RNA sequence: AAGCUCCUUCGACGAGUCGAGUAGUUUGGGAAUGCUGCUCAAAAUGGGAGGUAAAUUUCUUCUAAAGCUAAAUACCGGCCA
RNA sequence: UUGACCUCGGAUCAGGUAGGAGGACCCGCUGAACUUAAGCAUAUCAAUAAGCGGAGGAAAAGAAACCAACAGGGAUUGCC
């Protein structure tokens, strides 16, 4: 039993996409999550993962809609930031 | 409109992907891989080898298809692939060898099912007139028309055709994007490898005048027949040796 | 191969197994009137009368299993329509 | 020549006439016992081509067998289980052949032809008195009926190498070490 | 006569969904505002909440 | 190659001279029932099928109906006078027909046929 | 008239039809079987 | 038998127009390479060189196609939030990954 | 009663069985090697298995779904030698 | 009212037959594990052992919906 991080295993394209892959041994450019909206969406998945199984179907849906609304508000802020960057 | 196409210029193409009776499991796997490539493709079951070859045209009219990809198998070992426009167009017969399907765990590449590929052709495809006919039949069969409702909206794989020997080598590759060092493309092989040996090109649909003949094709059955003739020739040389040696002893 | 002079053989009565008997074709046509039509043959009959000849051959393959069987079955049922409008 | 008309009628089992008759007879057989005797064959064309005669010594028996499976698959057909149950019921008779008559969603129906080997009409008549010989006791138990020959793979060709001349016999011949006197 | 390559009324692919999502499970989109992408490359938004 | 139980399936042929005596007494027995007749039926001369054995020739099962007629032997009389008849085989060439007609003629020349009862 | 799906087998036909697995043409065509016209 | 006039007439009866002045690249998505790739392969039996020539030939087609498609506004990059059916299943991709772990573990445990 | 011959006359050949789909088992044998269950369910110049790149499925060879039949083969038991 | 035919019954009716044993060899059904792969799970053991049914002096198979590609062979079985 050894870690996949230590072995030089290539990333494989699955239903979950690989995306753009950064080269090994070079600068993996840091993206910051200082924004409160970007802080809320990460917080929604942490609280959802720890809570686990809920018997209620409605409360199970509200646990997912909180994550969905957090993603939408963050995306609107990022698009407004992208528009402000395009103006500048 | 019932073409399942949303485009300003509609390139209406339907391909009928069809297998013969005596195909192998490897031949069936290659059909399964190529049919997953084609959103405008319909799979078809075992075709009677005792039927007539132009009954494929009556078959493709029924399924409303203007292209036929026919997998014809001989002796339970060999594969022949046919490409044809259905009513009147040209028809080419290949001999398919060196098959490696998607299930082989040495490829490491994957792509979207039904996405529109980039067709990589070779310079020899535009020089030789018979390779120009094959290229257009390859562009019709593996086209994946632009506004097709069963297609996928992003591009992640390239289908390549290469003329190296007197044969056509077919490869798939995955467009993998890598961030540039202060984006670039890497290719990872996905799917089917198969070598096509052009045997004949017909003017009719599955029969008609012959426009091109290979005249260099060594069939698999000619290799088998040469081995059996060599086995019998070895035995006959033994009998002629014994007949000569007995005649020498009687002298 | 070797040069051996060929000779023509008598026609084999087993090679006449391909049936051309006028009496058997009489019996098959008379029984078809008496027996009637299968449930799936009624679907083919209705589709051929409505003009959906393509749908008829697809349905009859899915019931029989072969293009040769689907082609013949639509051809016998086509001649039943032809002879029924002649009697009527 | 009524039997040629009957042969063509049995080809069209899904037609209006045959499906109506097979419906009302399936209900009638379920009202009766699982194994019972038929006075006459319900398919006289089929019985006659399988070797039935209207002589004293020939009887016809009807039988149901529950269809389905044991995911394990039985190596003999349901016709074979139908033949063995009739032969146990009529221990003095010999099973000659059997044929399909009806089919339900729960039962398969068969009719079995039996020959009495002690009836004088059978014994004096050649071309049937081979069944009087003691080598033909319980042919359905040993797989000598028509469905038995199909299940044991007794067909000529390169597609039945392991099953011609017996599967266990051919396996045994291929797995003995033959040692001669001068090796 | 040339074949018109159109889908007939009885065809298996006569009606194609707009989602362009295959036989994958739909639990991949559980935490997302959108559900799939159409053929043009723009995501399909979830309708509303009952 | 002894992964199975070969010890319970092993055949030793110590009856090799015993079965030779049994086979020779079986040949003597059918020479006593058929005393002036041969103990074997006459068999045609055929060519071996494959290309390895085209040049060589061997005895076949029975004479064809056509070569039996050309030699003057009726069908229903040939099994009664010791000639094997094969209804499956075909002549397919004049060379196979001529060799068997000559063979049947040579058998006729050497035959003594007894006048019924 | 109210159609109530109680049996699990009618649910199976409902799951096939509502998904893009069996069409309206396939359900009508396969209803012409031996249990039909009785 | 090589009927050069017949093959061209067979082409023109089934040929749809591929011109940069007439039709966009999104219509056809086919690129013809400049080199013949036979010059890149001296020996057919050389598996490593022959596969590198085929990998190379489709590499310019991907680069030429990507430049042309981005010029016309057609989306190219798959987004990270696009989950869809692929040609090889996730079960097959799992065996590919487990095979890669096995050779990676075997090479390093050899050095251990 | 029977064999042959000739012919301006005729010449009937086995269906819930082949076949297609699927599951299990089996084989050196996914042209599924065979077998069995379930669903659908045939044909009449027909059907089955092969040969063939040779230009279209051309050619070759047999008739399945009824039945009988001695010998050459086996034999730790039976009556003996 | 009487008489046919069909189906179904009764009788210590007249005459018959089956069961059990044996099972070395034979025809089917059902069906393991130890072992090997220095562990083990595909595989192998093995389409074996154990279990169930059915015959004879032999049983079974058997007169091509066969082999073949030949200048052709010609039911089955067994040996090399």
């Amino acid at each position: 039993v050894y870690s996949e991080k230590e072995l030089g295993i290539p990333q494989l394209n699955t239903v979950t996409p690989v995306g753009v892959t950064k080269p090994k041994g070079k600068k993996k450019g840091k993206v910051f999550v200082d924004d409160r909206e970007s802080m809320n969406t990460i917080l929604a998945m942490v609280e959802a993962e720890k809570q686990g199984q809920i018997e209620s179907k409605i409360m199970r849906a509200r646990q997912l809609e909180e994550i969905r609304e957090a993603r939408r508000i963050e995306a609107e802020k990022k698009e407004a930031e992208r528009k402000a960057l395009l103006e500048n | 409109d019932r073409s399942n196409i949303i485009a300003e210029r509609k390139n209406k193409q339907r391909v009928l992907v069809l297998s013969s009776r005596g195909v192998t499991y490897r031949h069936r796997h290659l059909l399964n891989d190529l049919a997953s490539m084609l959103p405008h493709g319909r799979k078809d079951a075992k075709f009677d080898t005792k039927s007539r070859l132009y009954e494929l045209c009556e078959l493709a009219e029924l399924y409303n298809c203007n292209n036929v990809l026919f997998f014809e198998a001989r002796k339970g070992k060999d594969l022949y692939m046919w490409f044809s426009k259905v009513p009147n167009g040209p028809t080419v017969k290949f001999y398919a060898q060196n098959l490696h399907t998607m299930e082989e765990l040495h490829f490491q590449g994957n792509c979207l099912k039904g996405s529109r590929p980039i067709l990589s052709f070779d310079a020899a495809f535009e020089q030789e007139p018979y390779l120009k006919v094959i290229k257009e039949l390859f562009l019709h069969t593996f086209g994946v028309p632009q506004g097709h409702k069963k297609s996928k909206p992003f591009i992640d794989h390239v289908l390549s055709f290469s003329v190296a020997d007197g044969k056509i080598w077919v490869r798939n590759y995955e467009i993998r994007e890598v961030e540039k060092v202060k984006t670039d493309i890497n290719l990872i092989e996905i799917g089917p490898r198969f070598v096509l040996t052009p045997i004949i090109i017909q003017e009719g649909s599955f029969g008609g005048p012959i426009l091109y003949e290979n005249k260099r094709f060594i069939s698999p059955n000619k290799i088998r027949a040469e081995l059996r003739k060599a086995k019998a020739a070895r035995h006959h040389a033994r009998m002629e040796q014994q007949r000569d040696l007995l005649a020498r002893k009687r002298q | 191969g070797h040069k051996t002079t060929r000779r023509v053989l008598k026609e084999r009565p087993s090679r006449r197994k391909g049936a051309q008997s006028k009496r058997t074709q009489f019996v098959r046509s008379l029984i078809r009137e008496v027996a009637g039509l299968a449930p799936y043959e009624r679907r083919v009959i209705e589709l051929l009368r409505n003009g959906k000849d393509k749908r008829a051959r697809k349905f009859s393959k899915k019931k029989l299993g072969t293009f040769g069987r689907a082609k013949r079955k639509c051809e016998e049922l086509q001649r039943i329509i032809a002879e029924s409008r002649r009697a009527h | 020549g009524a039997l040629k008309y009957l042969e063509e009628l049995s080809k069209k089992k899904q037609s209006d006439v045959v499906r109506f008759l097979l419906r009302v007879r399936c209900w009638e057989y379920r009202q009766l016992n699982v194994i019972h005797r038929a006075s006459r064959p319900s398919r006289p064309d089929k019985a006659r081509r399988l070797g039935y005669k209207a002589k004293q010594g020939y009887v016809i028996y009807r039988v149901r067998v529950r269809r389905g499976g044991r995911q394990l698959k039985y190596q003999r057909s349901l016709r074979a289980t139908a033949e063995e149950r009739v032969g146990r019921r009529c221990s003095n008779l010999r099973v000659l052949n059997s044929y399909w008559v009806n089919q339900d969603s729960t039962y398969k129906y068969y009719e079995v032809i039996l020959v009495d080997p002690n009836h004088k009409a059978i014994r004096r008549d050649p071309r049937i008195n081979w069944i009087c010989n003691p080598v033909h006791k319980h042919r359905e138990c040993r797989g000598l009926t028509s469905t038995g020959k199909k299940s044991r793979g007794l067909n000529k060709g390169h597609r039945f190498n392991k099953t011609r001349a017996g599967r266990r016999k051919t396996w045994k011949r291929h797995n003995t070490l033959s040692l001669w006197r001068y090796r | 006569d040339e074949i018109d390559p159109v889908y007939d009324s009885d065809d298996t692919d006569y009606n194609v969904p707009v989602n362009t999502i295959g036989n994958i499970p739909l639990s991949f989109y559980d935490s997302y505002p959108h559900i799939g992408y159409d053929i043009n490359g723009k995501k399909i938004m979830r309708p509303a909440t009952g | 190659h002894f992964r199975k139980h070969w010890q319970r399936r092993v055949r030793c042929h110590f009856d090799q001279p015993g079965k030779k005596v049994t086979r020779r007494l079986a040949r003597r027995a059918k020479a006593a029932a058929l005393a002036p007749r041969p103990v074997d039926k006459l068999r045609p001369i055929v060519r071996c099928p494959t290309v390895k054995y085209n040049r060589r020739t061997r005895l076949g099962r029975g004479f064809t109906l056509e070569e039996l007629k050309a030699a003057g032997i009726p069908r229903l009389l040939a099994p009664t006078i010791g000639i094997a008849v094969d209804h499956r085989r075909k002549n397919l060439s004049e060379e196979s027909l001529a060799a068997n007609v000559q063979r049947l003629k040579d058998y006729k020349a050497r035959l003594i046929l007894f006048p019924r009862k | 008239p109210n159609i109530d799906i109680i049996t699990a087998e009618a649910m199976t036909l409902a799951h096939q039809l509502a998904t893009g697995e069996k069409t309206k043409a396939d359900l009508i065509d396969e209803g012409y079987n031996k249990y039909a016209f009785k | 038998i090589n009927n050069k006039e017949g093959l061209l007439t067979a082409l023109r009866r089934i040929q749809l127009d591929i011109n940069p002045k007439t039709t966009p690249f999104s219509f056809h998505q086919s690129v013809v390479a400049s080199k013949r790739t036979e010059d890149s392969i001296p020996q057919i039996e050389d598996d490593l060189q022959r596969e590198l020539a085929f990998m190379n030939q489709a590499l310019e087609a991907a680069r030429l196609g990507r430049s042309l498609l981005r010029k016309e506004g057609v989306p190219f990059t798959r987004p990270t939030d696009y989950f869809a059916e692929m040609v090889r299943t996730d079960a097959t991709m799992e065996k590919v990954k487990q095979k890669l772990i096995e050779e990676a573990t075997a090479k390093k445990a050899a050095a251990e």
